[PDB]
RNA sequence: UUGUGGUAGACGAGCGUUGUAUUGGAGUUGAAGUCAAAGCGUGAGCAUUGGUGGAUCCAAUACAAGUGAGAAUGCCGGCA
RNA sequence: UUCUCGCAGUCAGACAGUGGGGGAUAAGCUUCAUUGUCAAGAGGGGAAGAGCCCAGAUCAUUAAAUAAGGUCCCCAAAAUA
RNA sequence: GCGAAACAGUACCGUGAGGGAAAGGUGAAAAGAACCCAGAGAUGGGAGUGAAAUAGAUUCUGAAACCAUAUGCCUACAACGUGUCAGAGCACAUUAAUGUGUGAUGGCGUGCGUUUUGAAGUAUGAGCCGGCGAGUUAUGAUAGCAAGCGUUAGUUAACCA
């Protein structure tokens, strides 16, 4: 459908407000030296302490 | 003009089913392409009708004025010569007699080549034929050396 | 204590130490005035006008009213005209009493 | 009377120019009412009609 | 304090720039480099490059402190997008268009460097003030 | 004699644009909407210009009548008092002053008795 | 050219009132409460500075209406939906809530303005004289 | 004294712009154009200030106007 | 309002009254003569508004006295019998 | 302005006759941002150059509309072309000016042309900005104003200097 008249820019910026987006859950990753996002694996690939995977 | 552009007349759109305007034509005097009706027209007389009477009462009002002016010093023949083309003592002749800012106008019947020759280097001082001034030239001076045949002519011209 | 003053056709309710605009009464700044067509000074009326009745005031300067466009039209029909608009004024001021 | 300064005696009369304007009248009925026979292009019929 | 780092012209819509940084805005380096390293948007890499950059002129081009810097301004400005010709069904076509980005950020030092921009505003509208005064003293 | 005549027209329009400011966002940028909108608050200025100065005498009038009312006799009945005996010419603006300035409509109050 | 009007601002003061309804009827009652809440009564009405009070009105149940007129004249609500009119007479309002019928009287009576909303709901209507509302230290202004 | 609504429509009186003729002025101490400001104007308009700007412009009188922009489902460029 | 000269627009009108033509002495119907209005001119009363009633405006003024109309409250003005 | 200030009738369009655009500007002299830092690099930042780098090759300039962010304020029970006049509250202090900036709330307020009997309209037109955009001239005539001449005036056309 197409409306008759152009859309204000008010309800453009209001709408868009809702595509506000949320933070990202970080951790604390003591052996490697990073700050990982919360229940992932980290940069070294070590996820809850285990090599499980190698760095390279 | 509408026709003095090139293009073929044809439309671009179709006379229907468009929802822009009609804009029959490539080239329209609207647009940048040209056409236009109303601009510089080479046909135009540029002169107007002036009898020689009134000219002639305009003539005698203005030569009326310049003797009135009082700034209309005379001069001669023989003052005009002295010189080849070298202004600079005519300058200080000129500075000396009070005239550097207003412009100066020399009538003469006789064509003196010394006087030629000199007062042509320079826009604030010029020569004219008794025949030729006009009465803008003589309001353009303000500041004229009138000789002495041209009294006589003058007088008897009327 | 106080006094109310007729100017052009409308009252003043003046009381002392106030300053205020009126109409231009042709009156040169820092000039003295003593007006008349007052009422109800205190305890103080006449019935048809009060009689016997003045104030004194001090004028101290001349004005011109806040320029107004006025741009009156008549839509659809081409009507467009357009005017700007300042009024003179005196501003002055009460100085003790007189009566 | 110099070209500093020269000022005509009455001249200059009313012109009227049709094409632009419109605070005082020659705007796009220009004087001439509407939906006239004259308002299209080369108007005023023969004079013998 | 400036420490603004251009970009000029990386090819990416910044509508979607600023709303990926004002998540960032107002906030140090240090709690923004991780989740920016790991938050999934595209513009990520390039924004944590800029930052590692300006942080980097910040300290050596010019000396600053580093732990109590943090990013006074998101803008992601509109360049010159370019245009292309897609076609269709039927012999039509439409005239698509696509997005660059201009990005500078600066990183600020204090709790401060807003409002000394309003005290110079303020005193070159004085310098007015006092030129607009002279006029009236002509004798 | 071509002229390009551009700086006359956006010095109008500069003009147009700085008669009004401060209007609901798209207003105080459209050029033409926001003279029609000029144009709107002008009527809206002369219209006012009318009604506020019939509406003065009407709150003033009503103002006078509800205190009137608690002092036991109408406004209409007043003005007949004033009328019929002791005709004193006042505006009804003044009489509400004289309220803000009190013990001062006593002597009002008083002389209304014939 | 300045006899410029004075009206107080920032200055407000609403009082407790007590008002009874056993020989009252709804219109002498409804144009006393609104005149009362709406400024018409105070030498100082501003129209924009809390022109009202607090008004409580006790026992509304015993008001007199003039006999076939509690049957005559229907109160109607029309919800969203179709039909949604329920019609009510004046004998059933007067065992279920007369008091929201001068509540529905005086806002009809009282102009459709922003601030006639926080008017209308300065009154706390009660049939009985026993509540909470009467702690309040309030004022016997009856036929008022 | 009479007024002073006013379509189309008639009249009268005006403002502004480009440039030519001249007088005159100003001009890296900063022209034009520019934005910004909380003026003067009965109106077409006229200033002032401060920063960008980097080199002509304006005051007065006439003359000739590709001489006066909101609409033409107008045209172009950019932007939604 | 008569005379001359210049410039035109105007012949797609509408409403109401008074009296008529048609029709159903029907229609906010058509066409008419007169009266006024709107077009071309806004306001106040009619809740709303081109034609209805009072009306016929340079502008401004925190003034008064009135017309139609109105005075339980919305919404400004009164009561008495 | 020749369509064309440039490798212009060019690119491009059709298969072909034919149709047919756009875009110029560095600084004084490039001395064109050498050297260092970050990054893969572009590039950015320093530094340097230079009178100036709001002179950086993105280049004479850089309004509008378009997109953002922030100074001070208001706003999440409210029937509005979102404004006027009153109006606190707040934050200030000017082209010293009956100061400015925003406006809780009150009173009231159904666009601009267009043609039209008559449109606030659900008739049409407009997304916005900028630019451009439509009563000239020739030969005469009519009438007015003004000027000149003047009652056997006056005018010269073409034409020559």
């Amino acid at each position: 459908a197409v409306q008759q008249r152009r859309s204000s820019k008010h309800r453009r910026d209001k709408r868009r407000s809702h595509d506000a987006l949320t933070a990202q859950a970080l951790s604390v990753c003591q052996k490697c030296g990073k700050k990982k996002l919360f229940h992932r694996v980290c940069s070294c690939g070590m996820y809850g302490d285990l090599r499980v995977k190698k760095a390279y | 003009t509408k026709g003095e552009v090139r293009g073929g007349g044809k439309k671009p759109y179709k006379q229907k089913h468009t929802g822009k305007a009609r804009q029959g034509s490539t080239r329209n005097p609207h647009f940048v392409g040209g056409g236009i009706v109303f601009g510089p027209k080479p046909n135009r007389n540029y002169s107007l009708k002036l009898n020689k009477k009134a000219h002639t009462a305009a003539l005698h009002t203005v030569w009326s004025e310049k003797l009135a002016s009082d700034n209309t010093h005379l001069v001669d023949q023989n003052l005009f010569n002295k010189t080849e083309g070298k202004t600079k003592v005519m300058m200080q002749f000129l500075k000396s007699a009070k005239l550097l800012d207003k412009n100066v106008l020399f009538v003469v019947n006789t064509l003196n080549t010394n006087l030629e020759q000199s007062t042509s280097n320079i826009k604030n001082v010029q020569v004219k034929h008794l025949d030729k001034v006009s009465v803008r030239d003589l309001m353009l001076a303000n500041a004229l050396l009138v000789e002495k045949e041209v009294l006589k002519a003058l007088e008897g011209k009327f | 204590m106080h006094a109310i003053v007729v100017c052009g056709s409308k009252q003043y309710l003046v009381h002392e130490n106030d300053t205020f605009f009126v109409e231009k009464l042709e009156a040169p700044v820092g000039k003295e005035i003593q007006l008349d067509k007052v009422l109800m000074l205190d305890e103080k009326i006449g019935a048809p006008y009060l009689e016997k009745a003045r104030v004194v005031c001090v004028v101290e300067k001349h004005g011109l009213q806040r320029k107004v466009n006025v741009i009156k039209h008549i839509s659809q029909k081409h009507h467009l005209k357009k005017y700007g608009h300042r009024q003179p004024y005196t501003k002055l001021k009460v100085v003790r009493f007189v009566h | 009377l110099n070209q500093l300064k020269s000022v005509p005696k009455a001249r200059n009369h009313k012109t009227k120019t049709l094409g632009r304007g419109h605070g005082s009248g020659l705007g796009k009925t220009s004087g001439r009412g509407q939906k006239g026979q004259k308002a299209r292009k080369s108007g005023l019929t023969r004079p013998g009609f | 304090m400036i420490a603004f780092a251009k970009q000029f012209r990386v090819r990416i819509s910044p509508q979607k720039a600023r709303l990926v940084c004002q998540l960032i805005v107002g906030k140090k380096t240090a709690d923004a480099q991780n989740i920016l390293s790991n938050t999934p948007k595209k513009a990520a890499t390039l924004i944590a490059k800029l930052l590692n950059s300006a942080i980097a002129n910040a300290t050596n081009n010019h000396g600053m402190n580093g732990d109590a810097l943090y990013v006074f301004e998101c803008v992601a400005n509109q360049g010159p997008s370019m245009k292309r010709t897609i076609p269709r069904a039927k012999g039509s076509s439409n005239m698509i268009t696509k997005r660059s980005s201009n990005l500078v950020v600066k990183l600020s030092d204090n709790p401060n460097e807003r409002q000394e921009l309003i005290k110079q505003q303020k005193a070159l509208v004085k310098k007015r003030v006092e030129g607009q005064q002279k006029a009236k003293m002509a004798r | 004699m071509r002229i390009k005549g551009g700086k006359q027209t956006r010095v109008r329009r500069k003009k147009w644009l700085k008669q009004a400011s401060g209007s609901f966002g798209t207003r105080h940028a459209s050029y033409k909407v926001a003279k029609q909108t000029v144009i709107q608050a002008a009527k809206y200025a002369y219209r006012d210009r009318r009604n506020k100065k019939r509406d003065f005498r009407s709150l003033w009038i009503l103002r006078l009548n509800a205190a009137l009312r608690e002092q036991g006799m109408t406004y209409s009945v007043f003005i007949n008092l004033l009328k019929k005996h002791n005709i004193e010419i006042n505006r009804k603006v003044l009489s509400e002053l004289a309220i803000k300035e009190p013990s001062k409509f006593n002597l009002i109050v008083q002389k209304v008795k014939s | 050219k300045t006899s410029m009007l004075t009206k107080e601002q920032a200055n407000k003061r609403r009082q407790w009132y007590i008002v009874d309804a056993a020989g009252l009827v709804l219109g002498k009652l409804a144009v006393k409460a609104a005149d009362l809440i709406r400024g018409k009564n105070k030498v100082d009405f501003t129209p924009n500075q809390d022109c009202g009070d607090y008004l409580i009105i006790i026992n509304s149940d015993q008001v007199v209406l003039t006999g076939n007129k509690k049957e005559n004249e229907f109160w109607y609500h029309h919800s969203q939906y179709i039909g949604g009119i329920k019609k009510v007479s004046g004998r059933d309002m007067l065992k279920k809530q007369s008091d929201k019928l001068v509540y529905n009287a005086v806002k009809g009576m009282l102009p459709d303005n922003r601030l006639s909303r926080r008017w209308i709901t300065k009154v706390h209507v009660f049939k009985g004289d026993k509540h909470n509302m009467e702690a309040q230290k309030p004022t016997t202004l009856n036929w008022s």
